[PDB]
């Protein structure tokens, strides 16, 4: 939420950078200040000044991605979550990790197979109204946003069917992640 | 560097600590028997530590310890047979073998079998700094000349009597193969129980680990023996042949014959034969193919020769069995003269 | 090569072109790399890459021009051949053209400039079709070959060529005479030989080509009455074989020019000898070995395992053999 | 770097191509109807219409007004589908890949639908480089492939591209366009543009294009890049080495005339201009057959050796038909061979010299 | 769409020749001469695997072991739905692995679990490894009494000989234009969907003996049309026109003529159609009156009618015109590539065999 | 059910069983019964020589339970052991997997193991010639100074890819080809052992129709049997040979050069009724040919393989004067460069023919 209305720039920091960036904060630097241009920015934080000049070009789009309707919510605890999609992965589909999902309302459920053999299963709980999200998606990926995913309560606004399922956190809305389904 | 022949190897091996006793040569009789001497003698003189570690044409070196005392786990020194590049050590092989040549050599008694050298392998620094140290054991194999010789005092080798009949008649048909002539020696050997060559023994089993080479059917030709040259192609070919060989040894000789009959139609058969080469044997089939073999009728011989060279070689026809055929009588021209369409 | 002064004109333009957005960022310099392209080539990245900065000038100043210089330009490439191989394959394009997908990387267009296109390997190629084709920012592409003949169509579907002959044999002569002495008609001859591209004319002079071009021509001469040719093997036979087989060819070409009565000749680097292969031989069978010097100069290169030798030898002993009547005389076709 | 106009020149509609009708209704044909194949090749040349007809289907299937013969210009899906990003739309250059490699990962993402698109179609252009291999993977999918997903195959060259595959594609052959199909859209391009486009140089160009709108397209762009602006003629006959001269015809003669130092003398100068072989080739080439026919009829031609017409006829008669097959096949064979020489310049030399030893 | 798939052969209706190969099959299954091994080398037309499918069929039911033509019970029925347990399929993609060879060689040891025997069938065994062909020595050589390899190999080249020596072979073979244009009607009179012979025969004939490739053909006339199969579509899509018109050509040429010729010459160039095509066409026919000197036989599927002028052209034309025409013809194929055009280039070597014509060349001065 | 399946034994399973490949098996049990053998060794030759069946004989002696014997030995049951890989002493390591240089290591820290049971270490490793350069420093280890007890016993088919250190190294044996005979009378006893019926001629068209192998006549002997109700018919071997092959080319040559109207079409369609190439075919006709016209400049040009066909290239060279040969060669050979324009190939071949017959 926080930040400036003051403008904005072609401030596309790669992959590298973001990561000491992230490592300027923590608490912990100073607050980190950043003069976006184009240019370069010149961020400030730690007795480090970190700047990039920045690959200048557009950042795909981001608003489309989410899901169409993301709206079914299904606040669950991201954590618990994480947990049992960490387990039911196993004996998923060893391959994308593509976890398929059929969260029974208000609980959960979800049914995994390796394909090699195998299968998990979990029952768990999603305040979840409308009905089941039968929506499946790799679980390599979205774990990793529970996990960057401070908070954990965290909604999901799917739209329920094999579609992209929103996920933000329930509690505020900082974060908001999207991911996709796998196959149809 | 001190050659040595490797009948002689003992005479540097022994008298001292040879660095670098460097087996160039090639007959693998040669270089196997030198590379062992100096190995048998050197596990018995302390290096027991032995290994072999080739040099790759790659930078290589990985022991290059040459004293550190480092061991008192193992302290000995050890010995390090190389096997050298193609043409031998290369840089970062020259290098790392001109390292030695400044050290010890310790824990590493070299023994570099190879081939020959290169020249500038053999001007640089390291092949430079081994000498004086080190032993050159000429692993070459006999002319057809000193080949029977050798193979006579090889025979004693196996202490058979052989038959020098028979020595010859191995000189030529293993006209410088001695490893396999060695072996041949030994299969019958065994086959019989007295295992005593002599040519007609020689002759009931003949050793199937020793080839008859391009020469017999070659040479048939030569003399201008038009069937007797194509017998011999029956056999070389469910003997398994590569046609490539036949096609370059046929080449060499043929071209040979060439510039030879260029020369011959007017300088005495067979002087030639060996004042370049053409076997002694077949200085006499050769110097007949030059009077046969008029130097025209042999133009399309070598089109068609040629031909086929190609047929194979760019074109990878399998079919230079067949044109072959042809071209005994082609370039003959039969024992007489019988020039016909190239194929 | 070295940069030459036949060079700048192209680069203006072409940098003009350049500035101009006018010019394309592709290029194509027909000019053998030999005739100077490289150097030009570079000299442009040299320009480009530090954004195209001046009217036209190669850069001695930037930069970008001395990071170029220095090579240390990201943005500068040089994208010689990839040297696993010995042709500038796939992945060696797979890598600068993507590192161009991140934009400048410090600044100043870049240029990647290919040594020689010429050089060039199948997946690299195709590679670069769509990046040639297609512009990225601030790339300002630039090809060499010896001849445009050493790229395929389809990238030069999006070459934007600038031409680039050979400069004018005279002055590729004077030019090829300044550094090779060596009367101008061995100059020219090889000029001539080289299908008039100096670049390509200047080699001969060097080793025992020339001199060989000699050597061959002397023992020739001697080969040709007697009905020995069998005599030149070696002076043909040689790393240089098809090019021997090169100072050959011109000859006996300029034989069957005789023979259609034509004092021309691309050897002018002696006519008599010329005259005595019309002479010696009908022009059928001129012809018809004309054909052939190539041809072995052809599978020289071509024919794996061949003996370099028995193909000039059997070729001698073949002419050896047309010069002998009843013995058939072709005339090349089918 | 500096913009180009092939692909500016890319359709959005049918008409933006040239030709290929049997395609182009076999396109819009297609697109109305459901008569939509996940497996679609396009075999034609490079930028022929191979990709044209790729991206009205493109824009068509991802036409936001559903499948639809033409692509219903704008749609979101239509219009961004000719510039970047596209998510439905995944287009793929199988030239710098070769590997399997590239051709595996390929698959995997289908799975992944849109989070708004309705068709995932997939775009592969030049899958002939990709290995076998390469190859193989995709009839696995180019059968049964996940839904949305498609398998819009343009090839220049279905060749080096499996019976199997083809077996599994509508393939829409597009067959060439016309020296004058070119001529006329680039006439009608380069009109367009404000440079004085230049119809003598148009020709030049449109015989030039190679049958392939994007060369054409291409040639042009370059055109202008060294002629600095404006099509004439003359920088384009000159950029195109083209000799508009009756040099093909003179040396002809001046081999007929036995004339051998006219007729190397004068190739010998092209060659420090280097001057195109060929082109001169093809004209002699041409008259030879001409005439020929201008002695089959000097009329039932389909003769455009008119100018010289009387020349042709002159010719035609007075040499009999058989000495006509035969300077036409002297040469011909020349041509062919021509290359093979070392120098270029010496293979027209030979060939020429031939001739010039026929005559 | 996938017309080339969904039409294929499931039953040994559906093959289509091959009756002896079918008899055969029939007969082995009868008496037990069965041997481990069979191997199936052919067009991908008929389908080295349909008449597998059949045979699997046959080898296994749920009602013991006969010869059947169709699926029963479900063994024959999975069989060729490809749904049977001891099916395993053995095929390629991006796989191309000695692992895949590796787990066949195993159920070798398993008896059939459904089947009364192993119901292993390859296809195209070619794109796998060195490896894997040895492997199979092994196994083959000795194999279990329960366990049956089926092998296709389109070519039995691939396999080695002693594995070989041991297979009972047999050979599928490719398919006429009349049978495919007799089938490709019957097809499309099942999925009715309109034809003309002509236009059948105009894709029966492009096919390449490969009915899965004559339905591919197929497919794209449906599509370049909205599911016809004219003509027009077929033969611009394909680029081919019809033999009279040639032959109206050849007639033309024969009869020495230069406008006739310069005319077709132009009709040709008229429908956006090949010139080579022409000539091709030219020596085809020139053969076939040749044929049909010596034989009241040969003779095309393209014709059912123009037999007459065939027969007429084989009587009134010396065999020696024949042969000119065809030659000189030829040779402009050869040389078309470097003709300064195709059409002049056909122009010119029609000029030529006129030029050149053994009834008289052009006006010759 | 495969029925019979011989193509797994009556290679040499005992020093005497096959009587065919002689040549190695007489020095062989001379060298093995006598303490004269050696470390190292080398197998080599064609298949069905039983490659294999000659190293495990070697190891048998040294580790039979009748000591170091080339006698037989049956009821030692080492000798049956080491037969198969059973035997302790007899490691069948093989070569396909030892190919790195730690595949090797390992192996060397096995020659520090004596023999368990036969009186040698007998490390089998056959089909050697695939081993990677850093492999091949580290066998020579054993071989340099060598340790006995392991007798390392190599086979091949490729004694190329084996260093001359190594070859120097070791002592060959090399295995030939079988011949007609030998493989004729090897089945002729063995199957008369067998309790197997061999109708004659089978064998001896088995026999001629594969020679070099001995593991071959008995795959042959597998469908012949499978054909013939169990049985080496003649009826079986002409039938399984006809499976493999068809000559469409002599038959053509013969039609051709008669001037035989519509025997040739007849012929060419029956060589497209039984495909054949038509290029092949075309080169199949040429090599006929030249044959006959070498048979003309040579009885020589028939080799001695050729025996089995010389009667027929005599007569056919004799009934045609070789300028004729060279005439419709002549015509072959242009007919050969019409296929690729030929429409066909076949018609490419037929019009080439048709041709043919005006040579007659």
């Amino acid at each position: 939420p926080i930040g400036q209305s003051l403008p904005s720039h072609s401030v596309i920091v790669p992959r590298k950078g973001v990561i000491e960036l992230m490592r300027m904060l923590d608490g912990g630097d100073n607050p980190l200040r950043v003069q976006i241009g184009s240019n370069n920015i010149r961020a400030h934080v730690g007795d480090f000044i970190f700047t990039s000049k920045l690959v200048d070009g557009r950042f795909p789009d981001y608003r489309r991605v989410l899901p169409k309707n993301p709206d079914k919510h299904l606040e669950a605890g991201c954590d618990l979550l994480k947990q049992a999609f960490a387990r039911a992965a196993i004996l998923s589909n060893e391959k994308f990790r593509g976890v398929r999902l059929y969260v029974s309302e208000n609980q959960l459920k979800i049914t995994a197979n390796n394909p090699e053999q195998e299968e998990a299963e979990e029952i768990l709980d999603v305040t979840y109204s409308g009905a089941e999200m039968e929506i499946g998606f790799n679980v390599s990926y979205v774990l990793d946003v529970l996990n960057a995913l401070k908070c954990e309560n965290v909604r999901m606004m799917l739209t329920d069917s094999v579609s992209s399922v929103q996920i933000e956190d329930a509690a505020s809305q900082s974060a908001a992640y999207v991911v996709m389904p796998m196959r149809l | 560097m001190i050659r040595l022949y490797p009948e002689q190897l003992r005479a540097q091996l022994n008298e001292g600590l040879r660095a670098a006793y460097l087996l160039l040569g090639n007959d693998p009789l040669l270089l196997q028997e030198s590379q062992d001497a100096v190995r048998q003698v050197a596990a018995a003189q302390g290096f027991e530590e032995h290994h072999t570690f080739s040099i790759d044409p790659n930078t290589d070196w990985n022991a290059i310890f040459s004293l550190c005392q480092a061991m008192s786990l193992f302290a000995s020194r050890q010995t390090l047979l190389l096997l050298l590049p193609e043409n031998g050590p290369n840089a970062a092989i020259n290098e790392q073998l001109l390292t030695l040549t400044g050290l010890l050599h310790d824990d590493l008694l070299l023994i570099v079998r190879g081939n020959k050298l290169s020249k500038a392998q053999e001007n640089a620094a390291w092949f430079t700094a081994l000498a004086n140290r080190s032993v050159q054991v000429t692993c070459q194999t006999p002319e057809q000349a000193q080949l029977p010789r050798w193979v006579a005092a090889r025979a004693k080798q196996l202490n058979l009597e052989l038959d020098d009949a028979a020595n010859q008649v191995l000189c030529y048909c293993y006209e410088g193969n001695l490893l396999a002539l060695a072996q041949a020696l030994e299969r019958l050997s065994l086959l019989w129980p007295d295992g005593k060559l002599t040519l007609p023994r020689v002759e009931q089993a003949v050793n199937d680990a020793a080839h008859f080479t391009p020469f017999h059917w070659v040479d048939a030709l030569l003399m201008g023996k038009s069937k007797r040259a194509l017998h011999i192609l029956q056999q070389l070919r469910l003997e398994g042949s590569e046609p490539v060989i036949l096609l370059r040894t046929l080449q060499r000789e043929l071209l040979l014959l060439v510039n030879l009959k260029r020369q011959s139609a007017h300088t005495p058969l067979r002087a030639l034969f060996d004042k370049h080469r053409v076997w002694q044997n077949r200085r006499g089939m050769m110097g007949e193919a030059l009077n046969r073999l008029s130097q025209t009728q042999l133009r399309q011989a070598v089109q068609l020769l040629t031909r086929t060279e190609l047929t194979l070689k760019q074109d990878y026809g399998q079919s230079v069995w067949a044109e072959l055929e042809g071209l005994s009588l082609l370039l003959c021209h039969k024992p007489l003269a019988d020039v016909f369409i190239d194929g | 090569m070295r940069w030459y002064p036949w060079l700048r004109p192209d680069f203006e333009k072409l940098v003009a072109s350049y500035q101009a957005g006018r010019g394309h960022h592709a290029l194509l310099i027909q000019a053998l790399p030999g005739m100077g392209d490289d150097a030009l080539i570079y000299a442009l990245s040299r320009y480009l890459l530090c954004q195209q900065p001046q009217g036209h000038k190669s850069c001695g100043h930037c930069r970008g021009c001395q990071l170029m210089q220095a090579g240390t330009h990201p943005d500068y490439y040089t994208l010689a051949p990839e040297k696993g191989k010995n042709t500038l394959g796939v992945d060696a394009v797979r890598e600068v053209t993507e590192k161009l997908n991140e934009h400048a990387r410090l600044g100043g267009a870049k240029v990647v400039w290919v040594t020689d296109a010429a050089l060039l390997t199948d997946a690299a190629a195709n590679a670069l079709l769509k990046t040639l084709e297609e512009p990225p920012a601030e790339t300002w592409f630039f090809l060499a070959t010896r001849e445009p003949e050493r790229l395929l169509a389809t990238l030069r579907s999006r070459c934007r060529l600038h031409y680039l002959a050979p400069p004018p044999e005279q002055y590729a002569v004077t030019w090829l005479s300044r550094e090779v002495t060596m009367s101008q008609d061995a100059l020219l001859a090889a000029l001539r030989l080289s299908a008039g591209s100096p670049g390509a004319a200047l080699a001969l002079f060097q080793g025992d080509n020339w001199q060989a071009r000699e050597t061959l021509c002397q023992a020739l001469a001697y080969s040709v009455p007697s009905g020995d040719w069998y005599s030149l093997l070696a002076a043909l036979n040689h790393e240089q074989a098809p090019a021997r087989l090169h100072w050959l060819a011109t000859l006996l070409m300029d034989a069957l020019k005789r023979h259609h009565g034509a004092a021309q000749v691309t050897n002018v680097d002696v006519p008599g000898l010329v005259a005595e292969l019309a002479n010696h031989l009908s022009p059928s069978r001129l012809q018809a070995i004309l054909g052939d010097v190539c041809h072995i100069r052809e599978q020289l290169m071509s024919v794996t395992g061949i003996n370099r030798e028995l193909l000039i030898t059997d070729l001698l002993l073949r002419i050896e053999h047309y010069l002998q009547p009843g013995v058939v005389l072709p005339v090349p076709h089918l | 770097s500096y913009q180009v106009l092939a692909r500016k020149w890319r359709p959005q509609t049918f008409a933006d191509v040239v030709g290929q009708e049997h395609v182009l209704t076999a396109l819009a044909n297609g697109l109305s109807l459901g008569r939509i194949h996940h497996a679609y090749l396009f075999s034609g040349t490079r930028g022929v219409g191979k990709t044209s007809i790729a991206r009205l289907l493109a824009k068509g299937l991802n036409c936001e007004t559903g499948i639809t013969a033409t692509p219903c210009g704008v749609c979101d899906n239509c219009r961004e589908i000719e510039q970047g990003r596209f998510v439905d739309l995944i287009e793929i250059d199988a030239a710098s890949r070769t590997k399997v490699e590239d051709t595996r990962d390929l698959l995997d993402n289908v799975q992944y639908a849109p989070a708004r698109g309705r068709f995932k179609v997939y775009l592969i252009d030049e899958v002939h480089m990709l290995s076998r291999h390469s190859f193989n993977a995709l009839l696995k999918t180019l059968e049964e492939p996940p839904e949305h997903v498609k398998f819009l195959l343009a090839t220049t060259d279905p060749q080096k591209l499996p019976v199997t595959i083809l077996s599994r594609c509508l393939q829409f052959h597009l067959k060439a366009l016309d020296v004058e199909q070119i001529r006329h859209q680039l006439e009608h391009i380069l009109n367009e543009e404000h440079i004085a486009h230049e119809p003598r140089a148009l020709q030049l160009l449109a015989r030039a294009a190679e049958g392939s709108l994007r060369d054409a397209l291409s040639l042009t762009d370059q055109a202008i890049a060294s002629g600095d602006g404006q099509v004439s003629t003359q920088a384009v006959s000159a950029m195109l080495g083209t000799l508009d001269d009756d040099q093909a015809l003179s040396l002809v003669e001046a081999m007929v005339e036995a004339n051998g130092e006219r007729v190397m003398a004068l190739i010998n100068e092209a060659a420090a201009r280097g001057i195109e072989w060929e082109a001169l080739l093809v004209e002699m080439l041409g008259l030879l057959h001409r005439i020929a026919m201008v002695q089959l009829s000097p009329a039932a031609l389909g003769n455009d050796m008119a100018a010289i017409e009387l020349r042709m006829r002159e010719l035609a008669r007075t040499i009999p038909p058989t000495d006509i097959q035969l300077y036409y096949q002297t040469l011909l064979i020349g041509r062919k061979e021509l290359p093979y020489a070392p120098d270029r310049r010496m293979g027209v030399e030979m060939t020429l010299l031939r001739a010039l030893a026929f005559h």
